[PDB]
């Protein structure tokens, strides 16, 4: 029941000549729905959202619009602050958002940075708490912070088609004789959504390490994501090896035997 | 203070000749935000190609997900050119419509 919201900052200095460069993209779960940068006027948002019918995005345009402007400012202390050469060009992370679930008046929130990658100390207390006593949106807004909250809400509403979406794994084994003496079996996973996924392979019921190859899951593009695990084994010893495959979507985690 | 880009080519769905489809290149793991990656069919820089919008793993590392609607063929053999300043010289990546 717990769904995030993310909006990840990123600020480029360019070496002396010109204005640093910017670029802010929101997340909710694993799906992008905002996005601002240098040069635009207002915020582009995912166009799957029911939109404007004079719907309220102002908190958000106004506080993102802030951060974005103020890069520069931001991008100059931190080099003054290390005094580090202004020959090179620095890059600023951001990352701010919380992790809701009403059902237990539970918000988390987060705010992290870091100067050319490395962290820049927090002594906050990492994940924080905010509050969702909702009802009126105060005159105190420059902070994300108490908006996160509802904005992630708002974001729920807009989206519930694609937000609360929840689609399995299709599955599917795929063998490729390796003219090396062995053969290899490749487990795919295909066109499932939050990207949390978990494949294994497993001989005669165990775990298969050290021997297996894995690749960071990926997105389709279109909107899921694809992933895959492949391991050697010896001719004919096929039926013998099975894939495992576990999901949010799956009602039951789902057991591959070779191609049938 | 830098890292170089993990690279993948591969497809929206199942390659199956003559019917359309997305080609992607997909490029992680990096940092420094600049880089340059372009897609290949038959050697060719490939005209309109689009990419999603910047952004960070946990790491703080980037990575970003270029694309281009296609439809492949038997014979049109397609590939990823990806430059980054953690490169001595480019790093290309062939498709492969099984990995």
């Amino acid at each position: 029941g717990s769904h995030s919201l993310r909006y990840f900052y990123t600020a480029v200095s360019r070496p002396g000549l010109g204005e640093p460069w910017f670029i802010i993209v929101g997340y909710v779960d694993d799906m992008q729905v905002l996005r601002f940068s240098s040069k635009e006027e207002t915020p582009r948002m995912a166009p799957w959202l029911e939109q404007e019918e004079a719907d309220n995005w102002e908190q958000q345009t106004r506080i993102v619009t802030i951060q974005g402007q103020l890069s520069e400012r931001n991008l100059m202390t931190l080099v003054h602050f290390y005094n580090k050469s202004m020959d090179d060009s620095h890059t600023l992370q951001w990352l701010q958002g919380c992790d809701v679930e009403p059902d237990r008046h539970l918000c988390l929130w987060y705010n992290q940075l870091a100067y050319d990658s490395e962290d820049l100390p927090t002594l906050n207390e990492n994940p924080s708490s905010c509050t969702v006593g909702n009802s009126t949106v105060p005159h105190i807004s420059q902070d994300l912070k108490s908006h996160c909250s509802d904005l992630l809400q708002k974001y729920l509403e807009k989206g519930k088609e694609r937000l609360l979406r929840s689609d399995p794994p299709k599955a599917h084994v795929t063998r490729h004789p390796r003219p090396e003496g062995d053969v290899t079996l490749r487990c795919w996973a295909l066109g499932f959504y939050p990207a949390d996924i978990t494949l294994t392979w497993q001989l005669n019921g165990e775990e298969l390490t050290q021997d297996m190859e894995l690749v960071e899951t990926r997105p389709a593009g279109d909107g899921t994501f694809q992933k895959w695990a492949a391991v050697v084994v010896p001719l004919g010893k096929e039926q013998s090896y099975t894939c495992h495959v576990y999901h949010e979507g799956l009602p039951e985690p789902l057991i591959l035997r070779w191609g049938g | 203070i830098q890292r170089t880009p993990k690279i993948q080519v591969y497809s929206r769905h199942p390659a199956e000749n003559g019917k359309s489809n997305f080609l992607n290149c997909y490029v992680s793991g990096f940092h420094p935000s600049d880089i340059e990656v372009d897609l290949l069919k038959n050697g060719e820089r490939i005209e309109k190609v689009e990419h999603s919008d910047l952004s960070f793993s946990k790491d703080w590392s980037f990575y970003l997900l270029y694309y281009t609607e296609f439809t492949p063929t038997e014979k049109d053999e397609y590939a990823c050119r990806v430059n980054h300043v953690t490169l001595s010289q480019p790093k290309i990546v062939k498709w492969d419509r099984d990995m």
